[PDB]
């Protein structure tokens, strides 16, 4: 399972 | 045995061809489990392993979830990149993402991974310590500085410590048929005249998973490290590996030669010879 | 900036005339990721060629397996042929049992 890493560069 | 669980991110800008193409691959160890590709006619999770279809209708509507809103995010990771390294709009670019976990025998994490690369030269990547940055140049420090205030380095540390682990688990234990299994190889030695006074004697392991193996010659016991030639590990497409590696030998001379075979599916390491 | 694709032209199983198989072209060690690979029979394109997904490395140099089912003869030759911005023209690797 995946996570989301929402933040950006 | 050990295990791994990684996501593979590739995020391609193709100026005048539309919008970057996002795709994610999925492994636990060598075993291709899950892909998104944003190309696809209805792009979404998709099971790629048998034992991966168990998990419910939540699961793909969350994991596909998850894909689709990365799909947004690397594309602006890929404007972003395009600022902070002065280039035009004009040209092709590449993000890659490789991120998961190693955990032991025991089911414990050995250590959690999360690194990004541009136009294939190292980005910023999370440190060992689940805690801390390394950025690659003065670019990659501003995306640190970004990351630092928005403390990822702590979320990043809790999937990796938790659902990270949790998820493998459940993977081992669903996929224990294969994922638990290792092939060990298939091994040959074959002998090639080149000419009257040389031949080629190739060391053949084929059948094997995982691809991590080990295949070296030796002459009178001493390893033979530069004249060896050793292709790549290569898939057979039925899930398994294959490699040889390849010593050129004075005829006659061919009894002098050995071939060692390390691979974790044999009890101990195999020692071979030609055989006339 | 740019590194040249790895390629092995080779069988699933080990070849015997008369006995279907199938053919693998294993791309690797490339990027960027856009890459033409043709699967020729004596010297034609073979059809619906199929593809793994794109996957790197822990170097983050790409590879693609290309594979189709064939019936090798002792007469049929078989080869694989590569493009990619790193190649002036395209590069053809004949298959070859031993390797």
């Amino acid at each position: 399972e995946e996570y989301l890493q929402a933040f950006t560069y | 045995g050990s295990h791994s669980m990684r996501y593979f991110y590739t995020a391609m800008s193709r100026p005048g061809r539309g919008e970057p193409r996002f795709i994610t691959v999925g492994y636990v160890d060598d075993t291709l489990f899950v892909r998104f590709d944003s190309d696809a006619t209805s792009p979404r999770k998709e099971p790629r392993a048998p034992w991966i279809e168990q998990e419910g209708p939540e699961y793909w509507d969350r994991e596909t979830q998850i894909s689709k809103t990365n799909t947004q995010t690397y594309r602006e990771n890929l404007r972003t990149a395009l600022r902070y390294y002065n280039q035009s709009e004009a040209g092709s670019h590449i993000i890659q993402r490789m991120y998961g976990c190693d955990v032991g025998p025991d089911g414990r994490l050995l250590r959690g991974y999360d690194q990004d690369a541009y136009d294939g030269k190292d980005y910023i990547a999370l440190n060992e310590d689940l805690s801390s940055w390394t950025a690659a140049d003065t670019a990659a420090q501003i995306t640190q500085r970004k990351w630092e205030a928005a403390r990822v380095a702590e979320q990043l540390r809790a999937y990796l410590e938790g659902l990270c682990v949790e998820s493998l688990r459940r993977y081992l234990e669903n996929g224990k048929e294969t994922l638990q299994r290792a092939d060990p190889p298939k091994t040959h030695v074959t002998h090639h005249p080149i000419s009257d006074h040389e031949v080629t004697l190739r060391c053949w392991a084929l059948g094997f998973y995982p691809a991590e193996i080990t295949l070296t010659w030796q002459r009178d016991g001493e390893d033979q490290t530069q004249d060896t030639e050793l292709v790549e590990t290569r898939p057979a497409g039925d899930r398994t590996f294959q490699k040889w590696a390849a010593v050129v030998v004075p005829s006659g001379e061919e009894q002098r030669y050995t071939c060692h075979v390390q691979h974790e599916g044999l009890p101990k390491p195999l020692t071979l010879r030609w055989e006339p | 900036i740019q590194r040249t694709p790895k390629i092995q032209v080779y069988s699933r199983h080990p070849a015997e005339n008369g006995k279907s198989n199938f053919l693998n072209c294993y791309v690797s060690g490339f990027h960027p990721s856009d890459i033409e690979v043709d699967l020729l029979k004596n010297g034609e394109r073979i059809e619906k060629v199929e593809h793994s997904d794109l996957s790197f490395s822990k170097d983050w140099s790409f590879y693609l397996l290309y594979y189709t089912e064939f019936t090798p003869t002792e007469k049929d030759e078989y080869a694989c042929r590569v493009n990619h911005v790193t190649l002036s023209q395209p590069k053809i690797v004949k298959w070859d049992r031993d390797m």
